[PDB]
């Protein structure tokens, strides 16, 4: 019954910051890992990083160390990613994905485009 | 690290025939963490295969995954008109995800 | 207070429970779980299991515990054979394929797998041992291919010890296949490594 729900976005200037939320439903927020994946136009997918809320462990992909913050707030069954100091090379679709333990199946949300421009 | 490479980058196929996609890892992985996905332009990835072989709910039995070690594959038995899409493999172990570029399965 | 080990991982149970292929009963598959966190509430609360019986522990207390080791033994049996996977039981599986010690700590979990394991013409990849000269000791795997007797002669007779089952959609419930996972625990006198989801403090 797992579902991931994401918000929309727009940024008016490079150097600014976007924070995107992913609300989880269907229960089992705990005992799961949440990852963020980006898809730039014309590209394939890349992993940015991810978090395990009950261990409160965050692991970032190396190219995204700096600028990217991944956090979570289990009290509202949600997770966030924030990308600061945007450079317009990053006007990609951002997806959240979740996997529970006791399973193998990966659930995906509806990726949200973050467009950054004058 | 774990780098998946797909082959061929592109396919040119008749609707109605059989075709396969290859995915090759740089280092061996557990089969339990491999998945195949597809996209149509403008859409979120659709899961087809997980655990390197289980079929995802809602996926027709045209799609069959298999493999081990570094060598994995996805077979589509008939290539129906709806099956022409960009496909790709993913390794989803807990420490690092990797996505395999992708292959474009064209009709022509 | 709550003062559990500084564990940085979630337990890899998906591989145990959500696998496409399960071992046959005479060649059951054991896996070890260690140095991880698991929330047992979720699995327990799921309504998918037909059987969930614990020995020495209660399901509701599992999250407050931490174990030395956890071993997961998985295999396929018929529905009517579920009765035998328990301490104190006898029968062709309890005696020839999968023996539990009678003094047992852990949980036995099982569910109907007709949708995955039965095949239209019969899934004959699942075999059971019918012939053995003596009973098994706890946790033995008899994977031999030796041949058994009938009359008082050397090797009418020469029975192949294993029998495949016709797991087919045509079966009534007692003949549908079931997937069984047994979680065996080691605990207390130990530097325990498999812990529940507790908020360790101070
Ligand atoms: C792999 O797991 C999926 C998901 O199963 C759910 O989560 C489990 C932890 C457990 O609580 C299950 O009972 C839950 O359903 C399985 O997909 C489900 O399969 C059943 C048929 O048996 C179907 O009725 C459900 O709708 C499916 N749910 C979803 C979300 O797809 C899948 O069958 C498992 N695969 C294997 C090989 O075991
Ligand atoms: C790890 O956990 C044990 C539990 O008894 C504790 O003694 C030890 O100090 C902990 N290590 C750290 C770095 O906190």
């Amino acid at each position: 019954q797992v579902q991931l729900v994401q918000s929309g976005a727009e940024v008016k200037k490079p150097g600014s910051s976007v924070k995107v939320s992913c609300k989880a439903s269907g229960g089992t927020f705990s005992s799961s890992a949440i990852s963020w994946v980006r898809q730039a136009p014309g590209q394939g997918l890349e992993w940015m990083g991810g978090i395990i809320p009950i261990l409160d462990i965050t692991n970032y992909a190396q190219k995204f160390q700096g600028r990217v913050t991944i956090t979570a707030d289990k009290s509202t069954s949600t997770a966030f990613m924030e990308l600061s100091s945007l450079r317009s090379e990053d006007t990609a679709v951002y997806y959240c994905a979740l996997r529970n333990q006791w399973d193998l199946l990966v659930y995906w949300g509806q990726g949200t485009l973050v467009t950054v421009s004058s | 690290e774990i780098v998946l490479t797909q082959s061929p980058g592109t396919l040119s196929l008749s609707p109605g025939e059989r075709a396969t996609l290859s995915c090759r890892a740089s280092q061996s992985v557990s089969s339990s963490y491999l998945a195949w996905y597809q996209q149509k332009p403008g859409q979120a990835p659709r899961l087809l295969i997980y655990g390197a072989s289980s079929r995802a709910t809602g996926i027709p039995d045209r799609f069959s995954g298999s493999g081990s070690g570094t060598d994995f594959t996805l077979t589509i038995s008939r290539l129906e008109p709806e099956d022409f899409a960009v496909y790709y493999c993913q390794h989803y172990g807990s420490s690092l995800w990797t996505f395999g570029q992708g292959t474009k399965l064209e009709i022509k | 207070i709550v003062r559990f080990p500084n564990i940085t991982n979630l337990c890899p149970f998906g591989e145990v429970f959500n696998a496409t292929r399960f071992a046959s009963v005479y060649a059951w598959n054991r896996k070890r779980i260690s140095n991880c966190v698991a929330d047992y509430s979720v699995l327990y609360n799921s309504a998918s299991f037909s059987t969930f019986k614990c020995y020495g522990v209660s399901p509701t207390k599992l999250n407050d515990l931490c174990f030395t080791n956890v071993y997961a033994d998985s295999f396929v049996i018929r529905g009517d054979e579920v009765r035998q996977i328990a301490p104190g039981q006898t029968g062709k599986i309890a005696d020839y394929n999968y023996k539990l010690p009678d003094d047992f700590t852990g949980c036995v979990i099982a569910w109907n797998s007709n949708n995955l394991d039965s095949k239209v013409g019969g899934n004959y990849n699942y075999l059971y041992r019918l012939f053995r000269k003596s009973n098994l000791k706890p946790f033995e795997r008899d994977i031999s291919t030796e041949i058994y007797q009938a009359g008082s002669t050397p090797c009418f007779n020469c029975y192949f010890p294993l029998q495949s089952y016709g797991f087919q959609p045509t079966n009534g419930v007692g003949y549908q296949p079931y997937r069984v996972v047994v979680l065996s625990f080691e605990l207390l006198h130990a530097p325990a490594t498999v812990c529940g989801p507790k908020k360790s403090t101070n």
